[PDB]
Parts: structure tokens; C-alpha cells; sequence
């Protein structure tokens, strides 16, 4: 491919890896209520605190 | 998924200052001498245990952290892409090159960009003066960098991605700052 195209290809692979990590993290957060039911700890562990 | 918190940081600074090397040294304990410039953006990961009050004993106290360490390109052709990623980072590792005065003089401009585009106007930043192993090529005086860091109220570490000096220090500091912010809020 052109350099232009190869650059987008490379960045897309990074974005795909990030997407996989995000899905894994989301599945972890889904299962938190099984073990922790204090909603403040859930907010912390889930990362929701970062969005207030 | 055997961890407790996903913490996301981002490394920024001019092209060539050592952002990729710093992160790779931290996550893998390795260093490459050949300059392989970053194609827009990349990230690395590391699983660590955060212990705010020091070592525990028989009862495990630590918080298991999965670190995602975003690695941005410094060249201006990627500036819009990399700026887009500033808003989702919880804290910043801001680098300059001890052997390159201009990268240091650009620190004020990078901070201004973070204040505009970060999640907060006053985000947690750790300043790293990198390539400390290259003393014969040094162009930035420690005291000058400390003075700058002092004005902004940010920690300053002099680091080497070559041998690892102060790398874990700088990143653990940044981790401590965001975990305390979580505690605060
Ligand atoms: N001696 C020494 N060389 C270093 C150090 N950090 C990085 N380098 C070298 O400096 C060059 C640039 O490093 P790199 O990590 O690629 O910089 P970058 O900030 O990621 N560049 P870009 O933003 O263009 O991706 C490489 O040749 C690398 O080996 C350091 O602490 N000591
Ligand atoms: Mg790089």
C-alpha cells in the first residue's frame, strides 16, 4: 500500500487492540455486582468516578 | 480480568524525546537504540499492585491495577489524532529530552494543550526530563527544569529509558496522584 494507507492500517490495528481491551474491561465491570454490592466501590472500580 | 481498576495514562512530548522508550522500559524492561518513530498512536500495558501505605503481610491489601499507557506521536502531522486522545486519559506523562533545549522550551505549549483538551483544566501531570544517561550531550540544566516544574506545581523526574532510572518512580507517582484523586472524589 501507499505510506498514507499503511499509516492508517497501523493505527487501525492499535484501535482494534484498544477495542478488545475495552470489551474485556466491560465484561469485568458487568461481573462486579456478583462480589461487591457497595455502589461507591462499584463506581470506583468501574471507572465511573472519572466521569463523575 | 483478575484486577480491580483499569487506569489509563498518556505520554506526550516532542518527536524523539523518548516517549516510546520510556514506556517500553517500564512495561517490558527493554530498550532499543534505533529510532523507530511512532505511527500516530500506540499503547502498552502493565499489571501492577498499588499499595498506598507500603508492603502488606499475610492479608493482601493491595489494589490490582491494569495500566493502559498511551503512547502518542510527537510529529505535528499526527497532532490532531494525538490531541483527540488527551480527553480520555486520567493522567499525563509529559516528556522532554535533556539533550534538546527546544523540547524543553516546548513544555509550556504542551501544558497549554492539556489544559484545553484534558478531562480537567488542572489534570495530573508528571514531568520527565529524559535521556539522563547522555550527560555529555546535556543541554538543559536541572535547576531550570525544576524551576519550571515548580511554577506549574508538577513533579519533575530526570529519567533514562536506556537504563530505567526513575521511570518506575515517575509512573508510580502518577498512579498515586490519580488513586488519591479517586479517594478525594
Ligand atoms: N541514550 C538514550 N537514548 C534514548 C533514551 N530514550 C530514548 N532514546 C533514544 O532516542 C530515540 C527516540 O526515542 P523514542 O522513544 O522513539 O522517541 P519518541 O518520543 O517515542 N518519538 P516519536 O514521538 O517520534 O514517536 C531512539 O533512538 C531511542 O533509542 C534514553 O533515556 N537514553
Ligand atoms: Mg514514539
Amino acid at each position: 500500500g501507499s505510506p498514507e494507507f499503511e499509516e492508517q492500517e497501523a493505527i487501525m490495528k492499535v484501535l482494534q487492540r484498544d477495542a478488545a481491551l475495552k470489551r474485556a474491561e466491560e465484561e469485568r465491570v458487568r461481573h462486579l455486582p456478583e462480589k461487591i454490592k457497595d455502589d461507591q466501590q462499584l463506581k470506583n472500580m468501574s471507572g465511573q468516578w472519572f466521569y463523575e | 480480568g483478575d484486577y480491580d481498576y483499569l487506569i489509563k495514562f498518556l505520554a506526550l512530548g516532542d518527536s524523539g524525546v523518548g516517549k516510546t522508550s520510556v514506556l517500553y522500559q517500564y512495561t517490558d524492561g527493554k530498550f532499543n537504540s534505533k529510532f523507530i518513530t511512532t505511527v500516530g498512536i500506540d499503547f502498552r500495558e502493565k499489571r501492577v499492585v498499588y499499595r498506598a501505605n507500603g508492603p502488606d503481610g499475610a492479608v493482601g491489601r493491595g489494589q490490582r491495577i491494569h495500566l493502559q499507557l498511551w503512547d502518542t506521536a510527537g510529529l505535528e502531522r499526527f497532532r490532531s489524532l494525538t490531541t483527540a486522545f488527551f480527553r480520555d486519559a486520567m493522567g499525563f506523562l509529559l516528556l522532554f529530552d535533556l539533550t534538546n533545549e527546544q523540547s524543553f522550551l516546548n513544555v509550556r505549549n504542551w501544558i497549554s494543550q492539556l489544559q484545553m483538551h484534558a478531562y480537567s483544566e488542572n489534570p495530573d501531570i508528571v514531568l520527565c526530563g529524559n535521556k539522563s544517561d547522555l550527560e555529555d550531550q546535556r543541554a538543559v540544566k536541572e535547576e531550570e527544569a525544576r524551576e519550571l516544574a515548580e511554577k506549574y506545581g508538577i513533579p519533575y523526574f530526570e529519567t533514562s529509558a536506556a537504563n530505567g532510572t526513575n521511570i518506575s518512580h515517575a509512573i508510580e507517582m502518577l498512579l498515586d496522584l490519580i488513586m488519591k484523586r479517586m479517594e478525594r472524589s
